């Protein structure tokens, strides 16, 4: 009946790509890459860097850092736990939809 | 840095005067330095290394300084801190 719905320029597989290479600048880079070149830089600088910006010094981190990968793995997995318990996470794309 | 507006015809330019780095080098850096048995930590600066002594510089433009007593603050000992590296820290007071 003339209803036809278009392709979107960027596929699933270029969003993957481009989530990935956020991801990986984030992980890589800290905020730099946002702001100009990509600077490499220890993951755990840059959770010394945010939790100085965050108004913590560094040393609780310096510390503290196996326990907070700890707490960062298991929170993760309960983010998974979540996702797969319910599909109430994406309500807002499903309403779109 | 800072932004300058312009009138334009049923809108407005902004010229964003912004900050943007530039002619990057690579160093070796630790998270902690260990002198008398205690860890060393910079108060706003950053431990780097450029393969024949250590320098603390900012974060955001490369200005090597001397490792002082009034750059770092100590918090607790070393063998907590994975990968701290050993280092004499300088202190102001000792030459006078």
């Amino acid at each position: 009946n003339g209803l036809t719905v278009l392709p979107p320029l960027l596929t699933d597989e270029m969003i993957a790509q481009y989530t990935s290479a956020l991801l990986a600048g984030t992980i890589t880079s800290g905020w730099t890459f946002g702001a100009g070149p990509a600077l490499q830089i220890p993951f755990p600088m840059q959770m010394a860097y945010r939790f100085n910006g965050i108004g913590v010094t560094q040393n609780v981190l310096y510390e503290n850092q196996k326990l907070i990968a700890n707490q960062f793995n298991s929170a993760i997995g309960k983010i998974q736990d979540s996702l797969s318990s319910t599909p109430s996470a994406l309500g807002k794309l499903q309403d779109v939809v | 840095l800072m932004s300058f507006p312009q009138s334009a015809p049923h809108g407005v330019v902004f010229l964003h005067v912004t900050y943007v780095p530039a002619q990057e080098k690579n160093f070796t850096t630790a998270p902690a330095i260990c002198h008398d048995g205690k860890a060393h930590f910079p108060r706003e600066g950053v431990f780097v290394s450029n393969g024949t002594h250590w320098f603390v510089t900012q974060r955001n433009f490369y200005e090597p300084q001397i490792i002082t007593t009034d750059n770092t603050f100590v918090s607790g000992n070393c063998d907590v801190v994975i990968g701290i590296v050993n280092n004499t820290v300088y202190d102001p007071l000792q030459p006078e």
